[PDB]
């Protein structure tokens, strides 16, 4: 029953899903760059060993 | 990633060695400090011996 009208479907969700993809790695992105905003003052401070 | 980004930026505050880093700089701070005072305490009770002498002043 699968093989019937499957073809919009297949591309629907080949357009939505490109769109996640787009706007996670927009995200994930956004949150490194945010997270890398309060670390670049521990950047250089980050040379010291965790065990010393 | 996403949640492991989420997981090690939620512990920012007492896990990463930074902030580690800056108090333990305060404890050495504290430490030389108090023991600046500590090394003197003769002194500091040649000190604690002066109440209000008037005549010897």
């Amino acid at each position: 029953w699968a093989s019937a009208s499957a073809k919009s479907e297949e591309e629907e969700k080949l357009a939505e899903l490109a769109r996640q993809l787009q706007e996670s790695a927009a995200k994930l992105h956004a949150l490194r760059t945010e997270y890398f905003a309060q670390h670049e003052q521990g950047a250089a401070a980050g040379a010291a060993d965790i065990s010393t | 990633e996403i949640e492991l980004l989420k997981l090690e930026k939620d512990t920012a505050d007492v896990v990463h060695p930074f902030f580690l880093a800056q108090k333990c700089h305060t404890l050495q701070s504290m430490n030389n400090h108090l023991e600046a005072v500590l090394k003197e305490k003769r002194s500091l009770r040649q000190r604690l011996l002066k109440p209000m002498c008037q005549e010897n002043l």
